[PDB]
């Protein structure tokens, strides 16, 4: 969650204040460069895409999810075998 | 072994009954009639006839200083058997009365059974607990000794092993065809 928060306030929170910036600025000049056009837009350590965290991170995730299920398998029947001893 | 096969032979046979006799009352941990009731030997040794067999159970049953004051012998009471009849009786009134009454007794009844204070009763109970003849928490007053019914009981065993038969049949086939519908 922390990761992926940092990687969109890169690719989002950046991104937009740039190009509400550059759209105040207006956006072609002509006889010369387009100085601090040339300088707007260089990438973030996140551009996109930290897939090497991500996939790890979800193949831990099925990984918590296995044990959720195995935990719940064991639940259902330990539920049963109490309820089916008890009431007769 | 000898109450099994071999030694029957029965003059080799009274000898050894003679020290059986001596022998449960050696070890306070030999309860009272109880292991010659569970399988061959009172199935084996006659109860009156030489042995002196079923006096035992008679002074078990009705469960008093008197009734040992009547019926006990030389050998045993010269040594003697003073300390271990109030074991006996510790351990013989509180599995009666919880078996008869059923099963929950109170306090102010164990108090005038056993014949000893509350603190007493409670003293009495930690040690029927320790023995495990007795085997749940302890509350105040009401509810005070509950389960294991290790004890002899004969017929009262018996009969509710005929009654956990039928039980056991409706649960484990009613259980089975459940957990057959959900394997």
């Amino acid at each position: 969650r922390n990761t992926s928060k940092q990687q969109q306030q890169k690719h989002q929170y950046q991104q937009r204040r740039q190009q509400e910036n550059m759209q105040r600025q207006s956006r072609g000049e002509p006889p010369l460069p387009e100085e601090d056009l040339s300088k707007l837009f260089k990438p973030p350590q996140p551009p996109a895409r930290m897939d090497s965290l991500l996939i790890a991170g979800q193949i831990n995730t099925y990984c918590q999810n296995i044990k959720e299920f195995t935990a719940q398998n064991l639940g259902k029947l330990f539920m049963a075998q109490a309820l089916q001893e008890y009431n007769n | 072994l000898l109450g099994s096969y071999t030694e029957d032979n029965a003059s080799q046979a009274r000898v050894d009954a003679h020290r059986c006799i001596v022998r449960a009352l050696k070890d306070p941990n030999a309860f009272l009639f109880d292991h010659l009731l569970t399988l061959k030997p009172v199935k084996f040794l006659e109860g009156e006839l030489i042995h002196d067999l079923l006096t035992i159970f008679v002074s078990a049953k009705l469960a008093s200083y008197v009734k040992f004051y009547q019926n006990n012998k030389d050998f045993i009471d010269s040594l003697g058997l003073l300390h271990e009849q109030n074991m006996a009786k510790m351990r013989l009134l509180t599995f009666m009365g919880m078996a008869v009454e059923n099963k929950e007794i109170s306090f102010d009844t164990m108090q005038q059974e056993l014949q000893i204070g509350a603190d007493d009763v409670e003293a009495f109970v930690i040690d029927a607990v320790r023995t495990k003849m007795v085997y749940c928490k302890i509350d105040q007053t009401q509810r005070k000794v509950v389960v294991s019914h290790s004890t002899h009981r004969t017929f009262g065993k018996q009969q509710w092993q005929q009654l956990y038969d039928t039980l056991n049949a409706w649960k484990q086939n009613l259980n089975k065809v459940k957990n057959s519908l959900l394997s």
